[PDB]
């Protein structure tokens, strides 16, 4: 998962 | 400017991220978004206009933020869902198995169940650690925005989730999704924030  | 749910801002002319959710620290009018959108004192500016400016937030660790907003900023009790409205009546967190729905600027209104409570998400800043999910989709331009229960009970603001090349996880099926959101009552105490309802 990344920021958004 | 109105100030409402999921719709866009800018900061410091450069990155874009969404509203979570009106509030007031005292006299002073403000909005919770997103840590990872801005560090203090970077300029928030919506439709082109000077709106406020971040106050606080903390990232990585958690994921959080507030904007104070000059005085001619109308609050409001509402989150958009396409050009309709979701009213916010208060911030009582649901429970795992719960819908919810989160609405920002690149997906608009998007809603799923909530799966599972303090997971950590490992960012390449850090991990961030506390955040729901929810298998709602969304896309790059989404953290910050409101997570809110059709009732109006306010649940968090987006952080993060697993993007595919297309810069959204909508076109995975449910199942296959992890949407991240920070829990807004730690966020309400930490800054003593209170949320306007209506």
């Amino acid at each position: 998962a990344a920021p958004l | 400017a109105n100030i409402v749910g999921g719709i866009e801002y800018s900061i410091n002319n450069a990155s874009l991220c969404s509203v979570g959710f009106s509030v007031t620290r005292g006299a002073t009018k403000g909005f919770v978004t997103a840590g990872h959108c801005g560090t203090v004192n970077a300029t928030a500016r919506i439709g082109g206009a000077v709106v406020g400016t971040f106050a606080a937030r903390v990232f990585p660790g958690n994921d959080r933020a507030w904007v104070s907003l000059t005085s001619a900023q109308t609050l409001l009790p509402r989150v958009a869902n396409g050009s309709s409205f979701v009213t916010v009546r208060g911030s009582t967190e649901a429970a795992v198995g719960a819908a919810v729905c989160r609405s920002g600027r690149t997906t608009g209104y998007q809603c799923g169940t909530i799966t599972a409570k303090n997971v950590t998400a490992n960012y390449a800043e850090g991990a961030v650690r506390g955040l729901t999910q929810g298998n709602a989709c969304a896309g790059r331009g989404d953290s910050g925005g409101s997570w809110i229960t059709s009732a109006g009970q306010a649940q968090g603001v987006m952080s993060g989730a697993n993007v595919q090349s297309n810069g959204n996880n909508c076109g995975i099926p449910a199942s296959q999704r992890s949407s991240l959101f920070e829990r807004l009552q730690p966020i309400l105490s930490q800054y003593g924030l209170s949320l306007v309802t209506g």
